[PDB]
């Protein structure tokens, strides 16, 4: 019988790493909440090598700072250079409101003491600018561990109790909490409809929709997140919390229900029809509100489409995917709804043991009927590694810096998740949902089409399929 | 005078790092500062000493394994982000490794992780047999000594040659620092330790470039021409072995005199190799560059005989885009050496005004350089940070910013276009063809149609939408 | 420095660039509600084309035949029109609006439509008394024009017959809109725009729907929405948007003449210019203000071909071909992206239009560079000028071109119709300021991929 192993890296080093490291995923939670600034206690490079990966994949500048420490605080510490980062914001950005102080590998070695150097400036602040009130948020985000995976995580959760511990429960919102977890701007765009068209309040953690700001005649920018302070304060009093990536946001969520008492309910990420149909029966069942039948109609659309390729195209055609774990864990299954055969998983870091318990690897191993590997703290080598010594793969779905792999072993690839800086667009594009569903797959058989062209491969068939 | 913005009221002391030059005034009492701590919190431009050695310098060499002895974002962060090709598949670009630094290594030390890490590499990559290691910030802060490693892996596996950097990057300032450590280390342990064979009477190396969309094998056309061969190319389209004979050159020739001057001033003050500065960006520079190094072989008439050639190829074109250039305003925001290769030659060759530059890391050195060769009314800033870029803009309202692709796409919100003044828009951008490349990018950036349209607010019954009428060479 | 019109140096046609035109008028009928096309001629000039729609739109649309015969060859096919009238609506209890579609057959020999017209009318009302079919006539021999100008006589035959037996009524408030021959996904972007400008429009034909569901109830939603009631409300309209000058322009006109009913004839909107034209039109005949939402889609697109045109885009040249407004429109889209159309290919007989569209002289006045316009073209004329050495770097057109770019390695993006070798286009906008923008990000796109194919400095798609 068919066989669903969990294997890990079997070097110890890394040759071309998945993901990046912690600190990055935390001014990526950052980014998002308006008016924030986050501030990153280390070296320069841990700023400003992120701030390009942001630029890589959105096109778009995002607001980060630097404590910049150098050989001085290095060996006597560096409580001075955040608590004068943390000062030279506020004076130079008059509206900023929040800022994330998110430790590097560095300043955890050194240890240097966040939460004191937070006290120094809460005085300082409160002293110099009576009428304003800045949250800062330690994030803890040492990157000899996890991922940026991880940090996003870590930065979403320290950022809600550091807002949350200040303004407490309140008046309940009737809203729902939303974790969509690492998603692009145009996944954001489909789950506002999505809650429009179903008549439910929600806020969505972090609205990212933004990002893809105008051009605009007066030469405003408004690249900015959405979610407020407000927003965030509010997640105490919603109905429930929705937590869309069990590695992405669903903690913030747990926290909320211990601290708040707000029913916290985790769905498998929305990749695919069935896991985006029981993310609406559950809003359903948390609202009372019925799915609508727009929501019947774009589900119907998008199977349309789909039957167009399922059995023509992709039956039978063995597919490596690597990413952040939510995305890889839903793709497989949105893959196997259209007849593909995800025979390779890969999954970057060092959390396998969350992994092995992961209630979607059980479905998919009483579901294949194909040998499906699933590689945990994998790097792109590991890809790489098994093409050169025989796997036979049809397609590869990942971010971009796994490209050359995809180039020089002439297998289409389909760019999935962050950062998908090698091709335009992207981030405007959903991949959940049913649209989502139905982007993807017709991304899918374009990737093949123009690849059957490219080798001959029988591409007199493109016409009447 | 030197200037006190706006956005800088409660950091003044950045007054001492940006320079308005005015008539008559005698610029060696306005120096800027540099090469001096950042201020944190500014949004400086600043990266770390790691990117200097390892991205800027080591990462180019297109056959050595780039071992970074670190926790795994320092390798992730040098990955996919540089445009230096290679004539072997691009092998620098294709891999980055890491040593994957966890907590027990912090807590017990990361010597044996980093010693298992240079074996896996070997042994995944047989027919690579030359790696350089770098620290970063952790491994420097717990001591781990990655020369002794490396010595153990050069004696378990003779087939090898490791070079290490002790480059953390919290080391100097910035990127500057990581330049310095490998310069100095290079020429201490590596130079002098092989030899090749000299197949010319005339040789050289080229010290400080960087194949930059392939800038270097665009010049290497030049040499072959004129017969000289270089030993080394420091570090473009490079190999670490011919790094390893760079004492063997009767000429050094540096372009990039801030990354690489060490290097050639150890090599001068050791061996004898004169060090002749060039600028290999622009026009008439370039030829300026080839008739003194000519000069200095005694092959003046091949000279003349390549710069006729090519200025017959290529003056024509630059001419066309001199015509339309001309009085355009130019701002440049990228390392430093460039501000001080192209302030005077954009000037001279397309007719462009520099009204404002800033270096991220440059030395009182490149200030002094910038400040000869730049226009009055221009402002010259070291360590800037992205609200003086907005006080700035408004200042001098550039035409065309030459910058890195974040600033490009900020500035882009303001209706302002911009070249990629680091990895270039369409390269290379070197010798006699690459300023005619750099010119026809400047062009296509500020005569462009979605400028004009991006300022038609449609709303208001007053305006139209214009078409623009544009050229080609 | 010139932009010249030249014929096609050939008598005859290697790879058409278009169908004839029944298979246009069949294109028009289809996106009428309880609408069959019945197509008077022989069986081939229906299920040939009943194919074409299945492989752009990957559905079935109902088209029924005559099945012309030796006999009616030799004697006349009225009574073929007759029966095949009564058969329809005998079976297709719902029916309401038949366009009856001459071919090249049927042209020649010479049958009387409007008298079958008569005794079909004479018929139904003696069979049907509580129903109205509305029996079009549509001349549509072949050996003129195209399907371009077989969809623009059948929207005009079925407008006139419509609204010869409604007449004029109240006025509605509503505009009409002509967007011509467009996908769906252009259907749903000026659906919109108007509800975003707060207009009430009409949309001729609507044909949204034609991206139909696979529903859990197993109903076959696949049909065209504009009604009966929706085309005889025309006449009450406060204007008309006509968007193409070849593809319903003509049926603007009549309803001005007939219904004075001010027609308004705009840039058909490829890229931003004209896009924002089309919007000032809008504004000036409604009286209703530009939204911000349209402000704010306009500059997301504007940023985004910022992102490619200096580059990847500029001195870039491409050859265009498909309906004259697409390809003039397209033409303009691409310089306002340093693109350089030299080359653009019309499939058919109308040059003396061509030669007088006000587009021409907007280019002729705009481009800094030579453009070629063949008239009357082929597919071969733009294999045969890449033989002979015309450097490109880009076809737009549709998927009847495919094999020229694949075997000349030219990049190709898939615009007009049929689009069947590359899924989904269908649902995506081309015209509009999100069209700008996708059509921009699929030229990118595959430029990527080409360099990526090619190894042409593939480690440059990193930091741009
Ligand atoms: S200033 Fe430079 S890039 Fe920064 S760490 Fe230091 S050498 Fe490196 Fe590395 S793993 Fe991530 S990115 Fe940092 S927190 Fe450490
Ligand atoms: S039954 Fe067969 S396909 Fe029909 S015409 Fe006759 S041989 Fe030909 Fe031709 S040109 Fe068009 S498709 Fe017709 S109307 Fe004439
Ligand atoms: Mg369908
Ligand atoms: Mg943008």
């Amino acid at each position: 019988p068919a066989e669903v192993k969990l294997s890990p890296r079997d070097r110890e080093g890394i040759i071309n790493p998945m993901y990046d490291c912690q600190p990055a995923g935390a001014q990526y939670a950052g980014i998002g909440i308006k008016d924030c600034i986050p501030l990153v206690h280390g070296g320069q490079g841990c700023t400003m090598f992120v701030r390009l990966l942001f630029a890589q994949h959105f096109k778009e500048n995002f607001d980060v700072a630097s404590t910049s420490l150098h050989e001085e605080s290095a060996v006597f510490g560096g409580a001075k250079r955040v608590e004068e980062g943390v000062l030279v914001l506020a004076r130079r950005y008059p509206n900023l409101r929040v800022i994330p102080i998110i430790t590097t590998c560095s300043t955890e070695v050194i240890g240097d003491d966040i939460e004191g150097s937070i006290r120094v400036c809460n005085r300082a602040l409160e002293a110099e600018f009576p009428d304003r009130k800045i949250y800062l948020a330690p994030v803890h985000t040492p990157s000899f561990k996890g991922s940026h995976v991880t940090g996003y995580a870590e930065c979403v959760k320290s950022v809600f109790k550091t807002i949350t511990d200040a303004h407490g429960k309140g008046q309940p919102s009737g809203k729902l909490n939303v974790f969509p977890g690492w998603v692009n701007p145009g996944d954001v765009v489909l789950l506002k409809r999505y809650f429009k068209e179903m008549d439910v309040e929600a806020n969505i953690y972090m609205d990212t929709e933004d990002f893809d700001s105008p051009m605009l005649p007066n030469k405003s920018i408004e690249t900015h997140g959405r979610t407020t302070v407000e927003d965030i304060a509010d997640s105490a009093n919603a109905l429930a919390t929705l937590s869309l990536a069990r590695y992405e946001g669903n903690t913030t969520g747990e926290l909320l229900q211990k601290t708040f008492a707000v029913p916290n309910a985790l769905v498998n990420t929305p990749y695919g029809i069935k896991n985006t149909d029981d993310m609406l029966r559950k809003i359903a069942e948390v609202t009372g509100k019925e799915i609508p039948e727009s929501l019947v109609r774009e589900r119907g659309i998008a199977l349309d489409a789909l039957a167009d390729l399922a059995h023509m195209f992709f039956a039978n055609k063995k597919v490596a995917i690597f990413g952040h774990p939510d995305l890889v864990l839903g793709l497989a299954q949105f893959c196997m709804e259209v007849e593909l055969e995800p025979v390779l998983l890969l999954i970057g870091d060092d959390q396998g043991n969350k992994y092995k318990k992961d209630p979607r690897i059980e479905e998919l191993k009483n579901t294949a009927h194909f040998d499906i590997e699933i590689v945990h703290n994998a790097d792109l080598w590991e890809l790489e590694k098994r093409i050169n010594a025989g796997l036979q793969l049809d397609l590869i779905m990942g971010h971009s810096k796994g490209r050359y792999v995809a180039i020089e072993a002439n297998i289409p690839m389909v760019r999935v998740g962050f950062p998908t800086f090698d091709r335009a667009g992207l981030y405007r594009k959903p991949s959940i949902g049913y649209q989502g569903a139905m982007e993807l797959g017709e991304m899918i058989a374009n990737a093949m089409f123009a690849h059957m062209e490219y080798t001959r491969n029988k591409e007199w068939i493109l016409n009447t399929w | 005078p030197m200037v006190l913005l706006e956005c800088d009221k409660d950091i003044p002391e950045r007054q001492k790092h940006i320079y308005l030059k005015a008539p008559n005034e005698d610029t060696r009492e306005f120096l800027p500062i540099a090469n001096a701590a950042t201020i944190p919190g500014t949004l400086s431009e600043r990266g770390c000493a790691f990117c200097g050695a390892k991205l800027v310098i080591g990462g180019v060499l297109k056959d050595t394994i780039q071992m970074i002895h670190g926790p795994l974002g320092c390798a992730y962060d040098t990955w996919h982000t540089k445009r230096y090709p290679t004539d072997n598949g691009h092998f620098n670009m294709k891999y980055v490794w890491s040593t994957d630094m966890k907590e027990s290594h912090v807590v017990f030390g990361g010597e044996k992780r980093l010693e298992k890490s240079m074996h896996e590499a070997f042994d995944e990559m047989p027919d690579i047999k030359r790696m350089i290691v770098y620290t970063t910030c952790p491994t420097a802060l717990i001591g781990d000594d990655i020369k002794a490693v490396a010595k153990k892996v050069m004696k378990d596996r003779p087939d090898v040659d490791v070079f290490t950097v002790e480059c953390p990057g919290f080391s100097g300032v910035s990127q500057s620092k990581g330049h310095h450590v490998l310069n100095i280390g290079w020429i201490n342990e590596k130079v002098e330790t092989m030899e090749k064979e000299i197949t010319s009477e005339y040789t050289m190396n080229f010290i400080g470039d960087f194949n930059i969309q392939g800038d270097t094998q665009l010049l290497q056309t030049y040499w072959d021409r004129l017969g000289i061969q270089v030993v080394a190319h420091f570090t473009g389209n490079g190999t670490y072995d011919d790094l390893r004979c760079m004492h063997q050159a009767q000429l050094n020739v540096v372009n990039c005199a801030r990354s690489s001057g060490y290097i050639a001033n150890e090599l001068k003050k050791r061996y004898g190799i004169p060090r002749l500065d060039i600028d290999s960006w622009g026009f008439n520079y370039m030829a300026e560059g080839i008739r003194k190094i000519c000069a200095f072989f005694g092959i003046e008439e091949k000279g003349e005989e390549l710069i006729a050639e090519e200025y017959a190829k290529w003056k024509p074109k630059l001419d066309w885009y001199k015509e339309r250039l001309q009085g355009k305003k130019m701002a440049i925001w990228t390392g430093g050496p460039r501000l001080w290769h192209w302030t005077k030659s954009v000037e001279d060759d397309l007719g462009v005004q520099v009204v404002a530059m800033s270096s991220k890391f440059g030395h009182e050195e490149d200030f002094e350089k910038v400040i000869a060769r730049g226009k009055e009314g221009t402002y010259y800033i070291d360590d800037g940070n992205e609200l003086e870029f907005f006080e700035i803009i408004d200042l001098v309202k550039p035409d065309v910013i030459f910058t890195g692709p974040r600033v490009g796409e900020l500035v882009k919100k303001l209706h302002i276009p911009y070249v990629n003044g680091h990895g270039y828009h369409n390269g290379p951008y070197m010798g006699f063809e690459g300023f005619v490349n750099l010119a026809r990018d400047m062009y296509n950036a500020v005569h462009n149609p979605l400028r004009h349209l991006a300022a038609v607010d449609i709303r208001d019954k007053s305006q139209t939408t214009p078409v623009i009428v544009r050229g080609a060479a």
